[PDB]
């Protein structure tokens, strides 16, 4: 039998993947891993030099690590392997930059500002003036101060990742603008996708501001919107010279930086108190729109799986394992969804089954199709776990197994019907069928939302109802537990990949993150995470120019 | 009255699950491990000392007159104020005779006043120390619920429920609390469940042969018996899922006509 | 009675209505009209049926620029309107002799629903109105048009909009005068949420009625915040009576005396009236002249200064016919008064501080919005306890269409819904009548 | 009127009270006792006079581990408790005969103040009681002991902790059953923010009364959240009647039938009773002989299952006399019931998921704690709409003292103050009495 | 442009003080475990390894690079002089040595015979995430070090007691949360 995960299992395990027996306690403990030995040498040097003898890393306390063979990790659709320690979000600069690029993005529409300038303020607005404003904001956004040498400014090399870009659904205005700082929809998207996005956007103009990464590092995510608004206001009153009063300037300020602002995430209430642009406020549709694989790939499964990988790396690793828990983290659970082609194999089987039985989008969402597709995919995944002991050793935790099988089932249902809530219903049916099959599930509180899910998937009550695109980490059922949210984002994307949609929830977010100037290229999140795990990713936010060399 | 049916299905695994759930079903006795050995394997207390107490005996303390509380007879360990301790197991996925959710359901349908929790890697019971020791030795240890090779009592560093067995058909254990002895074929426990070494290793007996394990396991496997071979369980699961979805949408009899 | 203060009530035309009215007859804790307005504000919800139809037809669910392809429902909400209204009323109905008003607005494109008080007597807050109306609307829409089971989430998103994820009603088509209690500036700040433009639109750009509306809301809120308790109750009662309800006709008298005047002349008339009424006396005459003044009645002096502040705003903004002068007028009215008499200004400098807030909020590139969107539930405008907001209502009533944030732009639906109630359209007249109905109980 | 199903009424001892009572008689929208409880819970405030005296004597203002040296006041609040209470009553009284009361608790060591309802009619929310009581206390303390003008700030910090800086009363000595509106996790969650320990301490550790209190609060909250409107109202009415007031004596019957039983025996009893009453019927007989059941009455089956869940929690946590089994019992009652009958759980799996999260956060490192610190507002236990918290209250009542975060540790002031009112202490009998009063009106 | 101001804010942000007295009482009265200065020394050794991101239980974990967490310390101070005497001076913040005699006496009188733990999570954590991460990070690592230093079950009711104590009962935050309009 041919399986997509077979090659990784051959590389990871020395014995046959179908072999049921092995031997342990013969690997030397933590010495079997190069990463652990490098950590030990570092810890010794740091302790002696910087810590003045206070111990930092003591492998001799706690569990004796490495009693079993510490496996390496492939990355799905990439031919490069890495240790599990390289995929920790703190040890991986690619994941950190993935969160940085999302955190430091604000989209502001500039059509009310132009209309207020033309009519109320009596100032003409032309493509030349728009180009002048773009020059001004590009100088001023990172740290600049326009024609004021006496004003303190940020070191330019400290904010090399800061850009201000413009895009518009108006073709003539788009080709009249400078290409230095324009996000061209026509040349970044295929023809049909570009037409759909232009129709959805309209004939309006939007500017994207990428606040420097260092600002989000020092401060929180709620700083980004204020920084963008202040710099936009300064650039607008500097580029266009206006002789109107100060009250008209207040109306213009509202129109320019408080009217058509689009944020990545919302603020969270209660014990999740957080500002905007934090990973807990990003809806699943927004994250699907952030990932740009619909641009470069026509495969629906690949499009859903890239969103799954990005959502795992964000929600499970950064958001949950640091923002909400902290410590070593929940890297395990997230890597399980994008390391080997296990989820790829399961999702490809689900797509093949749906195509053979119901057609690509050949059925309306009914209960029967949800039940049969989810049951078939879950049974296939569980028997795949059963007959490949190396696979079960690779996904040693019950949660990582449950999430992968349920994600495959939900993606299959979304393929069949094109409805995201039907896909999440299939996910929940898969979860309970998994529980009855293996007499097992995830950890202690893994299935809080999986027992509550079936009833909340198609609910119409106030705190229970929402389209899966409009759900997110602040959805009450999804608030706490790991191993769900990235797969939920993948299912939400798969609801639209079946229809061949150009976007899922927000066209502006899609166009904004199509920008080539981003440090993290969202066209291939898995490849970039692989690059970061190899210490070959150039991240921003480093204060190298304001620190001593010694 | 109503005669319970516990689980659906007609396969062997379904029947074993029904037997585990059934409180009137007598679990087959396989071993004889004395109470002192079990107590010292758990590692909470040394056999010989009095039970530690978390609150005074219920007779000494005074309570408000609660009619609905005083008509439930308490456990003997509860009226003695004994502290609440735990016993935890890891069940291998290769035909272990008892499984986490199966264990939790059987314990909650067989024992009185116990707290059962289930994960993939472990299953834990918490009860008053005297009652915990009594039911542990009588049910959990010397019955078909325990296999010294595929199930081990572990309080921490639980890892190996999903790993391949070693050359002796024995589960992986980082702390190596139990050891297989080749010159007898018996399994000996050299540490307590947390990991503190014991003064003298305690013999728990021979492992169950694999052929017997096949017909007493409660797990569905593509090689032992598949869930595809028991359509009734899948149908019941799908019915429960549909009922949940319909009740979540609109909880009326008219909505449930589409059940 | 505990206050010996008496007031004479004048209508909006400057005519005497009644004399020797007890000061507590206008108290929020006694006045029936203020109670009725608070209840109606709590239980009234406005539904935008045309917005729901447009959002569902285009799949425009989400906050801003958001749109979900494939989740579009084509229903004729405005075309029916009445089956929907009847179903919503039937769902929300508690008893037979029950309020439950659902009324058609603008020929079917809007609904004005009044949730029964029975559902609010067993609620700890006012949020039950919007939630109950949203649920009833969802059920009515799902039942009237046979919506599939897999589109109820779309209907919910069209009605409420992002609520479980985003804890408010952002992209929804249901609205109320009060915001979410989790989004307040402080505890008890719920009633200071109605902006100036809403007050002006509800009263149909009548200066005295808009002033009365804003003052009633602000002082009732101060009673709710625990501020008007004990020694501060008299000051807030006098502030309400003299700044909002035109007690003793002070506001009209000052405006008439300064028809061709400036802010300085208004200050002069205020000081003259305070001296003539015995409110302030001469403390001492310094070496360089300048007889200092001390208040013989601290609370009454604060009330006189507040009435003069409203009159000064009216005079200046009626001279300019523009509503952009409010911040400067309040700031420098207080400044001139303080350094003219040696007396404290309105609210002991809090009015001046809030006026500085108005100035930097509406007069720069770091400004945001105009005076029409001022309310007490903002970090910039919360500092005065109901003494700086009511004059802004006069300012915006005097504006001759030179504002971007005009009431017509921002409060059309609010005016259409709440102008039907008599106590909201003419707060001054009906508050006066309610005070007259309880004259003898004190 | 619109519901044709009747219920019987049994007291906490299992004795019959009345038969053929309409389901709506216990509705929050009709039952006078539930309305009275909601009204009184919004206006009752607990005052820790001894805490105030201790905080001022040592300068312990500012919250956890915080002292401000130099800001120390030596007052005798507990000795002058009667004078302080009289002054607070004078300040808060509206006219002469309102429902303003300040009773002395523990020999002046605590105060139980009830702000008048007239002060809450014109308030949008419930925060007016705490703020008004704080201001009245500040004035009474300043005027009884002639506290210097430069120490009123210290007094304020003693009464409310860091309120302007921290939107809460954390380090203060004033408390209420309901939390601050800034702590709500969703709209309409005000009545869900009562922790289990508060409910147990208020009812003086009486199992049936604690169940009644928690169930009444949770179902009234579901009414407030808009969840129990339209076609969802009957489900919550039956859930309140059966799980919370043991309508047909179901809870006591199941507990009696399983005095020395396990959870599985309770499940068997529940299924047998449901079959006998005709609530569930055999849908089909499968090939393996499994009898799949379907509900003849969906909401009645839900109510029966919820009553059985309460009985199972009582049986298990009374056998163990420890309140740490609650989450496991709630999980596995539903888990065994579903696969024994083929029927959905208590809340279509929503109570099972709440039990799963409860087990997680009550047995791990990631948060939570003892069962007594959870509430319907908690992020872990907000998911079941009033079907999971009453069992937790029953279990904490059955506890014998194995929990450190017991009601005594957590709710000492709140419990002692709120136990003095018969309506809060024995909600079951008074709710039954109110239902009997309105029996004939349907 | 000034790394010193950034480090000032980082050091303030990443500091959480936890009172390790309720946890000791749980270990003594519920789990029947005896707490002695030797056990506290062992616990400090454990947490100084666990707080930066080392593994103590759950075989097969990944760990954060020690080079990125060289500023991560878990320190202990106590107003009890007898307990402070037989404590490892490596992990001890000595009030007597760092403060003059009168100031040391005043601080000890205010603190009392109580033991506190100061956790300084790495600055990289507060730079990648926000400031609300710090208390949760410290609480998870404190719970892990407690269950691995005293050889307890990895997850029971007493574990929830530890978690609640370290999450809110005995925790000291540098700054309170600002929910609502402020949104932080
Ligand atoms: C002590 C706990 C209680 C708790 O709150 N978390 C623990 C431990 C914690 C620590 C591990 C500390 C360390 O490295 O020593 C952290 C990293 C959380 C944190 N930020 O501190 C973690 N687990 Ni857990 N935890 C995991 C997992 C698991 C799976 C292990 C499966 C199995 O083989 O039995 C089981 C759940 C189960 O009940 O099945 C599990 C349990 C447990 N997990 C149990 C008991 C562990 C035991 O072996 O004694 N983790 C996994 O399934 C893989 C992912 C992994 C997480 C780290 C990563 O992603 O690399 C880690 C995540
Ligand atoms: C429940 C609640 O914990 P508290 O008891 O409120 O402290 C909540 N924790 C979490 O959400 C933990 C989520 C991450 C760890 C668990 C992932 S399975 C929080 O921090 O606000
Ligand atoms: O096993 S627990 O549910 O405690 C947490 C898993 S990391």
């Amino acid at each position: 039998e041919k399986r997509l995960f077979l090659k990784a299992l051959k590389e990871k395990f020395e014995e046959d993947p179908k072999e049921k027996y092995t031997k342990f306690y013969t690997f030397g403990g933590w010495e079997q891993s190069a990463r652990k030995r490098e950590f030990v040498e570092a810890n010794e040097k740091i302790v002696s030099e910087k810590r003045q003898g206070i111990p930092l890393y003591n492998p001799d306390i706690g569990v004796p690590l490495g009693q079993r063979k510490l496996m390496p990790y492939k990355l799905s659709n990439t031919d490069d392997y890495c240790e599990g320690d390289d995929l920790h979000f703190l040890n991986n600069a690619a994941i950190q930059q993935l969160w940085d690029d999302i955190r430091r993005t604000v989209i502001v529409g500039m059509d009310t500002a132009h209309s207020v300038l033309e009519k109320r303020l009596g100032v003409e607005v032309t493509p030349e003036t728009i180009n002048e404003y773009m020059h001004t904001i590009n100088h001023s956004l990172p740290g600049g101060a326009v024609v004021q040498e006496h004003m303190v400014e940020v070191h330019p090399s400290l904010a090399w990742d800061c850009y201000a870009r413009i895009f518009t659904g108006d073709d003539e205005l788009a080709d009249e603008l400078d290409s230095r700082f324009l996000i061209d929809i026509n040349k970044l998207f295929p023809e049909e996708q570009a037409e759909t996005l232009k129709a959805a956007i309209g004939k309006k103009t939007y500017q994207v501001s990428r606040v420097p990464s260092l600002v989000g590092r020092v401060c929180d995510g709620g700083t980004i919107s204020r920084w963008s608004a202040m710099q936009i206001g300064m650039s607008f009153i500097t580029a266009y010279k206006l002789c109107a009063g100060e009250a008209a300037t207040a109306d213009f300020s509202y129109a320019s930086k408080h009217a058509d602002v689009i944020q990545m995430g919302n603020a969270l209430p209660g014990r999740r108190a957080r500002g905007p642009n934090e990973p807990g406020g990003i809806r699943f549709g927004i994250l699907s729109d952030v990932v740009q694989t619909t641009r470069v790939s026509e495969d629906p499964v690949e499009q859903s799986l890239e969103v799954v990988a990005t959502g795992a790396a964000l929600y499970d690793q950064i958001w949950l394992g640091a923002y909400m828990s902290g410590g070593i983290g929940f890297t395990q659970y997230a890597t399980a969804s994008y390391t080997d082609d296990i989820l790829d194999d399961f999702s490809y089987y689900a797509l093949d089954y749906v195509e053979k039985k119901y057609g690509r989008m050949g059925t309306k969402a009914t209960m029967d199709v949800v039940e049969d597709v989810a049951g078939e995919v879950t049974l296939y995944a569980l028997e795949q776990y059963d007959d490949y002991p190396a696979l079960l050793e690779d996904h040693f935790g019950g949660s990582q197994r449950a999430a992968v099988a349920a994600a495959a089932s939900g993606i299959g249902v979304c393929m069949a019907t094109g409805n995201s809530n039907a896909g999440v219903n299939g996910w929940y049916l898969s979860q309970i069928l998994h529980k009855e099959y293996h007499s097992r599930l995830g950890f202690y509180g893994y299935d809080l939302q999986d027992q509550c899910g079936a009833s909340n998937s198609l609910a119409i009550r106030n705190d229970e109802a929402a389209p899966l695109e409009l759900r997110g980490p602040n959805y009450p059922n999804y608030a706490m537990n790991v191993g769900h949210q990235g797969e939920y984002a993948g299912i939400a994307q798969a609801a639209h990949s079946a229809r061949g949609d150009a976007f899922a929830l927000n066209p502006l977010v899609k166009v904004a993150f199509a920008d080539p100037m981003l440090v993290f290229d969202f066209s291939k999140p898995r490849k970039e995470i692989a690059r970061g795990a190899l210490r070959e990713f150039e991240a921003a936010g480093e204060r190298d120019v304001i620190l001593p060399a010694k | 009255a109503y005669t319970p049916q516990f689980y659906p299905g007609a396969t062997k695994v379904a029947e074993n699950r029904r037997n585990h759930l059934n409180p009137n079903y007598e679990l087959e006795k396989l071993r004889e491990i004395p109470d002192e050995d079990v107590v010292k394997i758990m590692g909470h207390r040394q056999p010989g000392e009095d039970y530690k107490t978390v609150h005074p005996p219920l007779e000494e303390m005074d309570f408000v007159e609660d009619y609905a509380r005083d008509l439930v007879e308490p456990l003997n360990g509860a009226k003695e104020g004994h502290r609440v301790r735990y016993i935890q197991f890891a069940d291998s996925m290769y035909f272990a005779p008892a499984q986490p959710y199966d264990r939790s359901r059987s314990y909650m349908s067989r024992l009185r006043g116990v707290d059962a929790g289930t994960l993939s890697g472990r299953q834990v019971v918490e009860c008053r120390e005297s009652d915990l020791e009594e039911f542990s030795k009588n049910i959990l240890m010397d019955t078909e619920l325990f296999d010294p090779a595929t199930s081990g009592m572990r309080g921490a560093t639980v890892h190996g429920h999903s790993l391949r067995l070693d050359e002796n058909g024995m589960m992986f254990d980082a702390l190596q609390r139990c050891v297989f002895d080749e010159k007898t074929g018996h399994v000996m426990y050299v540490k307590d469940q947390v990991g503190k070494p014991l003064d003298a290793p305690v013999d728990v007996g021979e492992p169950i042969p694999e052929a017997k394990l096949r017909e007493i396991t409660t797990i569905y496997r593509n090689d032992g018996v598949a869930m595809r071979a028991d359509p009734d369980v899948i149908e019941v699961v799908k019915r429960i899922h549909r009922a949940r979805t319909l009740g979540g949408y609109i909880p009326t009899n008219e909505t449930f006509k589409g059940l | 009675v505990k206050y010996e203060d008496k007031i004479s009530l004048y209508d909006a035309k400057g005519n005497l209505v009644a004399e020797n009215v007890p000061l507590e007859a206008i108290s929020p804790l006694y006045n029936p009209t203020i109670k009725s307005m608070v209840k109606n504000i709590k239980r009234t919800v406005a539904v935008n049926l045309a917005g729901i139809e447009g959002t569902l037809a285009a799949g425009k669910i989400g906050g801003k620029g958001c749109q979900v392809p494939g989740r579009t429902l084509d229903i004729s909400a405005v075309s029916n309107a009445q089956a929907i209204a009847d179903e919503v009323e039937k769902i929300l109905k508690v008893s037979e002799d029950d309020d439950t008003a659902v009324k058609i607005i603008n020929g079917g494109k809007q609904l004005a629903v009044q949730v029964p008080t029975a559902r609010l007597e067993v609620a700890a807050e006012y949020s039950v109105s919007m939630l109950s109306t949203a649920m009833a609307l969802k059920e009515a829409l799902i039942k009237t048009f046979n919506i599939d089971m897999f589109d109820g989430s779309t209907v919910h998103a069209a009605i409420v909009g992002n609520y479980p994820q985003v804890m408010d009603y952002a992209g929804s088509n249901i609205a109320s005068l009060l915001g979410a209690p989790s989004m307040m500036e402080g505890l008890g700040y719920a009633l200071r949420n109605i902006p100036v433009n809403h007050a002006v639109a509800t009263t149909k750009k009548n200066m005295m009625n808009a002033i009365a509306f804003s003052s009633v809301m602000e002082q009732t809120a101060t009673f709710e915040m625990g501020d008007a308790v004990g020694s501060f109750e008299r000051q807030h009662l006098l502030g309400l009576a003299y700044q909002g309800l035109n007690a003793d006709n002070l506001v009209i008298d000052f405006i008439k005396a300064n028809a061709k005047g400036t802010v300085g002349s208004v200050v002069e008339t205020v000081i003259d009236r305070a001296i003539a009424d015995g409110v302030i006396v001469v403390d001492k005459t310094m070496s360089s002249g300048f007889n200092m003044y001390k208040p013989a009645d601290v609370n009454k002096w604060n009330a006189y200064a507040a009435a003069g502040l409203v009159a000064a705003v009216a005079v200046s903004c009626g001279a300019a016919r523009a509503a952009q002068n409010v911040a400067s007028v309040i700031l420098y009215f207080n400044d001139i008064l303080e350094y003219e008499t040696g007396l404290p200004g309105v609210d002991y400098g809090r009015s001046m501080g809030t006026a500085v807030g108005f100035s930097f909020f509406s007069h720069s590139i770091y400004g945001g919005g105009g005076p029409g969107i001022f309310n007490g539930n903002h970090v910039v405008t919360r500092h005065s306890k109901g003494f700086a907001i009511p004059p802004v209502c006069a300012a915006m009533c005097a504006d001759a269409g030179t504002q971007m944030f005009s009431p017509e732009h921002t409060s059309g639906l609010v005016g259409s819904v709440y102008s039907a109630f008599d106590e909201f359209r003419e707060p001054m007249k009906y508050v006066i009548e309610g005070a007259l109905s309880i004259k003898d109980q004190f």
